[PDB]
RNA sequence: GAGCUAGCCCUGGCCAGGGUGAAGCUGGGGUGAGACCCAGUGGAGGCCCGAACCGGUGGGGGAUGCAAACCCCUCGGAUGA
RNA sequence: GAAUGCCGGCAUGAGUAACGAUAAAGAGGGUGAGAAUCCCUCUCGCCGUAAGCCCAAGGGUUCCUACGCAAUGGUCGUCAGCGUAGGGUUAGGCGGGACCUAAGGUGAAGCCGAAAGGCGUAGCCGAAGGGCAGCCGGUUAAUAUUCCGGCCCUUCCCGCAGGUGCGAUGGGGGGACGCUCUAGGCUAGGGGGACCGGAGCCAUGGACGAGCCCGGCCAGAAGCGCAGGGUGGGAGGUAGGCAAAUCCGCCUCCCAACAAGCUCUGCGUGGUGGGGAAGCCCGGGUGACAACCCCCCGAAGCCAGGGAGCCAAGAAAAGCCUCUAAGCACAACCUGCGGGAACCCGUACCGCAAACCGACACAGGUGGGCGGGUGCAAGAGCACUCAGGCGCGCGGGAGAACCCUCGCCAAGGAACUCUGCAAGUUGGCCCCGUAACUUCGGGAGAAGGGGUGCUCCCUGGGGUGAUGAGCCCCGGGGAGCCGCAGUGAACAGGCUCUGGCGACUGUUUACCAAAAACACAGCUCUCUGCGAACUCGUAAGAGGAGGUAUAGGGAGCGACGCUUGCCCGGUGCCGGAAGGUCAAGGGGAGGGGUGCAAGCCCCGAACCGAAGCCCCGGUGAACGGCGGCCGUAACUAUAACGGUCCUAAGGUAGCGAAAUUCCUUGUCGGGUAAGUUCCGACCUGCACGAAAAGCGUAACGACCGGAGCGCUGUCUCGGCGAGGGACCCGGUGAAAUUGAACUGGCCGUGAAGAUGCGGCCUACCCGUGGCAGGACGAAAAGACCCCGUGGAGCUUUACUGCAGCC
RNA sequence: CGAUGUCGGCUCGUCGCAUCCUGGGGCUGAAGAAGGUCCCAAGGGUUGGGCUGUUCGCCCAUUAAAGCGGCACGCGAGCUG
RNA sequence: UGGGAGAGGGUGGUGGAAUUCCCGGAGUAGCGGUGAAAUGCGCAGAUACCGGGAGGAACGCCGAUGGCGAAGGCAGCCACCUGGUCCACCCGUGACGCUGAGGCGCGAAAGCGUGGGGAGCAAACCGGAUUAGAUACCCGGGUAGUCCACGCCCUAAACG
RNA sequence: CCGAGGGUAGGGCCCGUGACUGGGGCGAAGUCGUAACAAGGUAGCUGUACCGGAAGGUGCGGCUGGAU
RNA sequence: AAAUG
RNA sequence: GCGGGGUGGAGCAGCCUGGUAGCUCGUCGGGCUCAUAACCCGAAGGUCGUCGGUUCAAAUCCGGCCCCCGCAACCA
């Protein structure tokens, strides 16, 4: 439920925050955290790879359990939720009866005090972990992995989820949060649920500094600029494209697709994305 | 205004400096072809 | 060649004083319960005035200069991108 | 003899400009061959959140002493950061290393690349971050947490005693963290004292006083006291912390809970050891047996790893503690005490500057800490001033024009001008009061006004303390006094109305543009299913992201409000197992060369045969496009209406002489005495128009228009005054430029603008202060233009390639 | 073209006369007054403001009058911009 | 006190018919549509038929001249939460009543905001017809919207 | 001290007037269509929404004050 | 399909 | 200066490729209707802006002139 501010900033106006109502520990597990090392969107060749990055707030990064598979039959309770800087949904802490301490992504409805388990024999019930095949059809679902045993690579992001649709051989059929129709390994891991933090999407940035905190440094249009650096660049006075709309490349950037033709996965993919 | 030598043993010494030298083909070359030259300094004296 | 300059990374440092008085909280009123209203408390903000600091708006000077961009008056920001 | 030639030398401009902040000087006495300039004293002025003091960087002997003045020093020089010589930098505790990690760098394993080389986990290197044991005073010409004195402390080695399952690169705990706000108690620092110590002082009308002037501390082990930080004790179970574990994690039980206890800091006290003024007498000595006390103010510093709130969610590793593993338990480790041992480098001096960066002893630039007092509401602001430091390395005169910086001005008051440019005005605080409009925050310091000093009387609350005295902080009321004037000096908004553009705070052309440009939250299209797309790289490898469609890339638009129409013929992009074309390859009808011949060799039709293109569709917040001619209504005009041609479709709403309107100063209205600008309208829009967005919009703006009030030297129209120059004298002494020069006016002439030719006229020789009309004055081999089969950046459906992708 | 800086303003003038005014005239469809028109005359004079960068022009209020031209469309080693 | 009938309201869950789309099979020269046509769809394999799947919206028969609510309005089925109302007994309180300017709440559809959803339908819009014209009626398409959550709007032939 | 009033500054209500603009009323006869009254030749009216030279059209829901 | 006086 | 154009009453074909003027609308006559519109039947109307040339022959091809649209008028 996100909080809105009164005017009495210009800035003020239209910023909104997260309610942070469902967090109740507002530190990490120091055996949990370990340093993110900041890029500015250089690589090892110490190249700007990816424009406009940089200057963010500081961050620790929380070790997150991806695989769940590790500990099979072995249940934990859920001691605390916490915020996550490093990604949209937040985090819950698990106390395994094991003595164990793990961070998992924490799903929609999932309370402080209740227990989740991961494995075959798992109830169908909100955060517990189940090979994609006994899930039942229908389940909403989230943390998916894409190959067995690889870690959960799809719906992980404040309200995502994706839903089982149907079976085929030892394939299930999952609808991505894309609106793609996937075919995935039955015997992928994924947590019954949806991603919590669903109000994610409706918060208001309201001011630039918002985004220069969030390590996202000013983009500037390709209209902006002059031939050497973009396709869209000079023209005396404003101008509109003359030209398809391009990248800084020069490649098309309205509608040109850009997936590999002969991608192996192409056979496990049933529908492309939908809207 | 600030002007563009500002001095600093520690940057001099880790730029232009012997052992940068040696550590590149094109140093390695500066270096001989300044002892070709007959340089009396090799490279930059910096105190340390 | 990035000891100038541009961006980023790591680790430190700095921002006199004064003003405005958001949320929340407490109390009071209110109602079936509410919303909500009042007062007190509170101390938010690319908020306000103004040094340091960072600037460089207008004018005057300077013009084989004090200076290959400086001086004076004035003016912008000054908890933040 | 010429090349704006090259190198050198020497001229001219010229005894000219200048001598580097307008903080400022004067005199006496010394020294010496010589003194405005060196030394000393007195007087004067300047800085004092510095122009004083302390660190770091950089510099590298510049430090101190003696002896010098050729050059260096913008003059001088006896002086100096200059010349010669001698001296000077002392550490287990300060800084760095023999400790740790950060980005980054390097790199056993491993990966990649024609070579060179590029990567890469661990490891290693890497600090102004973590960790770690010294405080106060004395001493030298020059060093001092370094030497000395006092009082403290650390590590290593050996030993003695006591204690314990001892033992690590392994496990674990801790180290360990943000921003804003902030409590309690302290300290640093400061103010006062009628109390304490002190050489003295009584002036000039008064005071011998509860007078003036000066000072009234610093460090300190144990212990103690005050204030804080940190921390639960026990037992049982145990499958997790990549072996083990009694440790840690998890579960249960019992006790304990603002505590206490234990532990660790800060502050106070504390054996002890130090310091100690003015004044006076030559750095010293005396003062002095110096005194060393009380009250108040009080940090941003300390207790600290304190507390609260918030979202953008805030290093690592070692030291250290705990756990066990091989091992070992004659050992080994812990604790206490003792003896011994304790290496390397830096240490001078400048350090907002004459010693650093700017070619200079250069009005510029340079990070951290201290930065006293009073008054002004506060403060690091402002004036003065302490400690301390300076008067800026040419001076002396004069008192012109003109210039700069500054002060004042009769009457008028923007009449100045592109423009109120510039300069006035206003100005802090307290009180009264405050409009359209609005997104209800604001607009707002709106506007506009009143108050402001000093004296006396009365009195309310707060801090310290004791509930009081004193001190300190907020106020309240009454009566008075003086001046032209009470934020009496200094620092400190002129205001309103109304358009354009941009929502806003931000950002930019370092050094002619700060804007309406860029950015911005926000909106939409599009790509991306993860070994993502995209980007960098030959690759490996990286970024994306230790992210996963509420995410990441690309593009346009640009808060918000109300909206965003019609065209898919062309180009683009998306979809389309048909068909047409289509390269290599397959196929091999049928031909050819050669050989006596088996053969060897070549050409080769149909037919099969990708993507691409053709073809069929879709698609606009994809590139883009959104008509012409003729007529028509109460006999005006105009045209709701009609005709016809063309297109893929013919511009919708809204707006409009506009940042767009050519004709144009359109026309009408407003404002003015007068309005090419401005504002409001109209609509024949040369040539608005809907995300290269359309129309609005409160608030915001060193943006660009228009107007008014206030006030002014902007002006009528100029006058006077100040200082720094200009001027004269002494010292030092440049520059561009320069074919040579014995270098006048007119009217002609001349390559068409003549000091230089002709004719006339005028004119004794040489300077100084001034002014700029000429010397087609100087500067820069015109930057406009053309020329060159000269160059370079940029574009595309120019040509031809290449990467990349299919 | 190995550089002759370019509109307007300001400042400072100076010259020409095809004379705006003032002075002297002739003709007049000159009664007077006031004009018209031509002749002579360059001595002096020839205003302040609104608009626009403007020159020019229009306009306001006056005037004896509100002249027109040249001087590198006079004048940037004089200023403005 | 004990009973009763009902699409009264709210939440969650769930069932089948049909339309559309997609994949597979089988199959060929038309389908669709109208007053008649054309646009449109279809040999790139449509329509008609069979199997499978995805998804949204509305609930046939019962059903009525019926029922419920103050009105707007409420219809598959299930469960939970909840309002109104009638009846019998004649037990309890003893006028505690009626109305109601203001106020407060509710209030079809369309509409609006922020999300989601989107099968059918369908303003706007496009195309085919008709017509003198046809910015209509009819036909082929088709975006909001219709649906859900939350918040607004507060209208009506909100009528008996 | 109060004080008629004068003055400065900022507000509120009312009236008159204003380039232009909005629809309204009235004046017999023009131009365009034919929306309504009959099933008015698509039953009408309706609140709302979008659209169009004009009346009007269409969508959603409502009413009968609808014919047969 | 079929407008008007 | 460059490009296009002028043809019954209106708007358009024919021109390129010489011989043949065509389409919609309007106008006139007649129907239908009570009447008008619509609708049906039949008709008339252009010597092709103009003058000159080439040709057997010119709307057509080549020139001159007039007239109407459109583009251009830049460095200065
Ligand atoms: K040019
Ligand atoms: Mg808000
Ligand atoms: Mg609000
Ligand atoms: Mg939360
Ligand atoms: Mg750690
Ligand atoms: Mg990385
Ligand atoms: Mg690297
Ligand atoms: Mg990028
Ligand atoms: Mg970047
Ligand atoms: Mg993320
Ligand atoms: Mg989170
Ligand atoms: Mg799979
Ligand atoms: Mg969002
Ligand atoms: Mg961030
Ligand atoms: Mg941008
Ligand atoms: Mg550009
Ligand atoms: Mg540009
Ligand atoms: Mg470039
Ligand atoms: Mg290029
Ligand atoms: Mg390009
Ligand atoms: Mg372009
Ligand atoms: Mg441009
Ligand atoms: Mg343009
Ligand atoms: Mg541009
Ligand atoms: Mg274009
Ligand atoms: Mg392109
Ligand atoms: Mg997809
Ligand atoms: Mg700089
Ligand atoms: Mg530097
Ligand atoms: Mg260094
Ligand atoms: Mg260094
Ligand atoms: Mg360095
Ligand atoms: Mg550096
Ligand atoms: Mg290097
Ligand atoms: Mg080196
Ligand atoms: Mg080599
Ligand atoms: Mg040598
Ligand atoms: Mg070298
Ligand atoms: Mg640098
Ligand atoms: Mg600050
Ligand atoms: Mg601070
Ligand atoms: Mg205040
Ligand atoms: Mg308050
Ligand atoms: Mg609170
Ligand atoms: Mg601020
Ligand atoms: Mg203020
Ligand atoms: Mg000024
Ligand atoms: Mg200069
Ligand atoms: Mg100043
Ligand atoms: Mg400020
Ligand atoms: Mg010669
Ligand atoms: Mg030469
Ligand atoms: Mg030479
Ligand atoms: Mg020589
Ligand atoms: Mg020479
Ligand atoms: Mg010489
Ligand atoms: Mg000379
Ligand atoms: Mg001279
Ligand atoms: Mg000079
Ligand atoms: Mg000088
Ligand atoms: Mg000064
Ligand atoms: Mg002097
Ligand atoms: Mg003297
Ligand atoms: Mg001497
Ligand atoms: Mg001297
Ligand atoms: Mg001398
Ligand atoms: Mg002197
Ligand atoms: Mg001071
Ligand atoms: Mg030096
Ligand atoms: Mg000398
Ligand atoms: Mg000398
Ligand atoms: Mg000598
Ligand atoms: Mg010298
Ligand atoms: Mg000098
Ligand atoms: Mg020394
Ligand atoms: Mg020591
Ligand atoms: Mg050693
Ligand atoms: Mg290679
Ligand atoms: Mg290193
Ligand atoms: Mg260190
Ligand atoms: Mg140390
Ligand atoms: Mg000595
Ligand atoms: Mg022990
Ligand atoms: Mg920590
Ligand atoms: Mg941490
Ligand atoms: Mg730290
Ligand atoms: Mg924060
Ligand atoms: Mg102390
Ligand atoms: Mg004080
Ligand atoms: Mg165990
Ligand atoms: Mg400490
Ligand atoms: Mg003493
Ligand atoms: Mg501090
Ligand atoms: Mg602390
Ligand atoms: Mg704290
Ligand atoms: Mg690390
Ligand atoms: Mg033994
Ligand atoms: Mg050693
Ligand atoms: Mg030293
Ligand atoms: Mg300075
Ligand atoms: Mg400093
Ligand atoms: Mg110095
Ligand atoms: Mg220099
Ligand atoms: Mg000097
Ligand atoms: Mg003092
Ligand atoms: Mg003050
Ligand atoms: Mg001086
Ligand atoms: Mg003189
Ligand atoms: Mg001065
Ligand atoms: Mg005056
Ligand atoms: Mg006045
Ligand atoms: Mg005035
Ligand atoms: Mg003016
Ligand atoms: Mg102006
Ligand atoms: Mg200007
Ligand atoms: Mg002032
Ligand atoms: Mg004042
Ligand atoms: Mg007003
Ligand atoms: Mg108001
Ligand atoms: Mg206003
Ligand atoms: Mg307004
Ligand atoms: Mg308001
Ligand atoms: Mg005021
Ligand atoms: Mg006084
Ligand atoms: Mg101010
Ligand atoms: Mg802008
Ligand atoms: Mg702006
Ligand atoms: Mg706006
Ligand atoms: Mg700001
Ligand atoms: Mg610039
Ligand atoms: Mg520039
Ligand atoms: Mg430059
Ligand atoms: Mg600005
Ligand atoms: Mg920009
Ligand atoms: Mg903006
Ligand atoms: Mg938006
Ligand atoms: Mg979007
Ligand atoms: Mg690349
Ligand atoms: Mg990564
Ligand atoms: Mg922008
Ligand atoms: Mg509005
Ligand atoms: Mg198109
Ligand atoms: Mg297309
Ligand atoms: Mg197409
Ligand atoms: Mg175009
Ligand atoms: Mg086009
Ligand atoms: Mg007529
Ligand atoms: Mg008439
Ligand atoms: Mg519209
Ligand atoms: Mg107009
Ligand atoms: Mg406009
Ligand atoms: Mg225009
Ligand atoms: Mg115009
Ligand atoms: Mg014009
Ligand atoms: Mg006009
Ligand atoms: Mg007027
Ligand atoms: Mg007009
Ligand atoms: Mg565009
Ligand atoms: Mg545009
Ligand atoms: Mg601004
Ligand atoms: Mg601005
Ligand atoms: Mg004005
Ligand atoms: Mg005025
Ligand atoms: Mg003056
Ligand atoms: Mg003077
Ligand atoms: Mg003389
Ligand atoms: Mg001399
Ligand atoms: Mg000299
Ligand atoms: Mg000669
Ligand atoms: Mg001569
Ligand atoms: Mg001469
Ligand atoms: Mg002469
Ligand atoms: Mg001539
Ligand atoms: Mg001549
Ligand atoms: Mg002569
Ligand atoms: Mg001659
Ligand atoms: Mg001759
Ligand atoms: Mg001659
Ligand atoms: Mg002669
Ligand atoms: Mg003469
Ligand atoms: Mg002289
Ligand atoms: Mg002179
Ligand atoms: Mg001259
Ligand atoms: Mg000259
Ligand atoms: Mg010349
Ligand atoms: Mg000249
Ligand atoms: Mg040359
Ligand atoms: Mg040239
Ligand atoms: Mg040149
Ligand atoms: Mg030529
Ligand atoms: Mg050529
Ligand atoms: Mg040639
Ligand atoms: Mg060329
Ligand atoms: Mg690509
Ligand atoms: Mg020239
Ligand atoms: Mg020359
Ligand atoms: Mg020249
Ligand atoms: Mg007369
Ligand atoms: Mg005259
Ligand atoms: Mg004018
Ligand atoms: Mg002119
Ligand atoms: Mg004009
Ligand atoms: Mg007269
Ligand atoms: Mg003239
Ligand atoms: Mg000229
Ligand atoms: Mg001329
Ligand atoms: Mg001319
Ligand atoms: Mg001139
Ligand atoms: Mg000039
Ligand atoms: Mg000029
Ligand atoms: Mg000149
Ligand atoms: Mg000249
Ligand atoms: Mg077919
Ligand atoms: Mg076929
Ligand atoms: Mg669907
Ligand atoms: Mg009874
Ligand atoms: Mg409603
Ligand atoms: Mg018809
Ligand atoms: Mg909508
Ligand atoms: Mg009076
Ligand atoms: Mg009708
Ligand atoms: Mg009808
Ligand atoms: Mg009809
Ligand atoms: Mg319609
Ligand atoms: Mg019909
Ligand atoms: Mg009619
Ligand atoms: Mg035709
Ligand atoms: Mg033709
Ligand atoms: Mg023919
Ligand atoms: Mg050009």
């Amino acid at each position: 439920a996100v909080k809105k501010f009164k005017p009495y900033t210009p800035s003020r106006r239209f910023m909104t925050v997260a309610d942070f109502s469902e967090i109740t520990k507002t530190e990490p597990e120091k055996s949990l955290v370990k340093p993110l090392k900041k890029t500015g969107g250089r690589n090892n060749q110490g190249r700007i790879t990816v424009r406009f990055r940089g200057g963010g707030h500081k961050r620790l990064y929380r070790i997150i359990d991806f695989k769940r598979w590790d500990k099979v039959g072995i249940p934990a309770k859920v001691a605390a939720i916490e915020y996550d800087p490093n990604r949209s949904a937040r985090i819950a802490l698990l106390h395994y009866v094991d003595g164990e301490k793990r961070y998992i992504i924490a799903p929609d409805g999932l309370q402080v005090g209740q227990q989740v388990v991961a494995g075959p024999d798992a109830p169908i019930q909100v955060g517990n972990a189940l090979p994609l095949r006994f899930i039942p059809v229908g389940t909403v679902v989230h943390a998916v992995e894409l190959e067995p045993k690889k870690g959960a690579k799809l719906a992980r992001a404040a309200g995502t989820s994706a839903q089982i649709q149907g079976r085929e051989g030892d394939y299930v059929i999952l609808r991505l949060p894309s609106g793609e129709l996937r075919k995935v390994h039955g015997e992928c891991y994924a947590t019954v649920g949806a991603v919590g933090n669903a109000d994610h999407k409706n918060i208001v940035l309201g001011k630039a500094g918002r985004s220069r905190w969030l390590g996202r440094r000013p983009h500037v249009r390709g209209a902006a600029m002059n031939p050497v650096d973009h396709p869209h660049g000079g023209g005396e006075g404003r101008a509109p494209r003359g030209r398809p709309p391009a990248s800084p490349w020069g490649w098309q950037t309205k509608g040109l697709k850009t997936r590999k033709r002969r991608k192996p996965s192409s056979r496990f993919i049933i529908a492309r994305r939908k809207k | 205004m600030k002007r563009t030598w500002q001095p600093n043993r520690r940057k001099r010494a880790k730029t232009h400096g012997f052992r940068a030298r040696m550590r590149t083909p094109g140093g390695r070359k500066v270096l001989k072809r300044r002892r070709q030259k007959g340089r009396w300094r090799l490279t930059p004296a910096v105190r340390k």
